[PDB]
DNA sequence: TGCATCCGTGAGTCGAGGGTAATAACTGCTTTTACGAGCTTGCGAAAACTGTAAACGCTTATCCACCCGTGCGAT
């Protein structure tokens, strides 16, 4: 007798998306792959982290990083935040 | 590799038309594997299970 | 004009479990076909190395105008 008084109760009452990418789905040079695996940078995601006074003391593309941030719409420099997730 | 034909041509046929670099031809084709080796890779990644 | 031989018919779905066995020659002799063995080209790789227009970071030579090196002045 309270299974059936409950099953009256609707009767009475009730009537960034391209941030995790990984780092070769942008056509980059390969000069620029033995820079950006010598500091383990693994994300696209956190070489935003890692900004423009981060990335050039890599010994062996400051303007062409720019180039191919503005064509598909994103930036340098961001500041993440629980990142990255995995 | 024969596609949209009907042969198999070999590195020195090939060589006979274009330029006659031999170890390159075969550097040429190395690296675009390394241009279609995993975001296009994920269609033909499927092919796999056959 | 019967009479006698003959050719051609005979519902539909499913179903289960499977395939056989009687008996047959030896010899010497000569030609053809396969199998493994051992080379000869040749073809796709590995590991070096000589030509160019940009090829990663980075100094100067300039020009110039915001700002202000200072002084002196505004009530």
């Amino acid at each position: 007798a309270t299974i059936l008084a409950e099953q009256l109760e609707a009767f009475v009452d009730l009537r960034d998306p391209i941030l995790l990418r990984p780092v070769d789905d942008l056509e980059l040079t390969v000069r620029s792959a033995n820079c950006l695996k010598a500091e383990a940078i693994h994300y696209i995601g956190d070489l935003v982290q890692r900004t423009e006074v981060e990335l050039l003391k890599t010994p062996n593309s400051l303007t062409e990083i720019k180039d191919v941030l503005a064509s598909r719409g994103l930036s340098l420099g961001m500041r993440l935040e629980n990142w990255p997730p995995a | 590799f024969g596609i949209d034909m009907n042969t198999d041509y070999t590195l020195e046929e090939v060589g006979k038309q274009f330029d006659v670099t031999r170890e390159r031809i075969r550097q040429i084709e190395a690296k675009a594997l390394r241009k279609l080796r995993p975001s296009r890779s994920e269609v033909l990644r499927s092919f796999l299970d056959d």
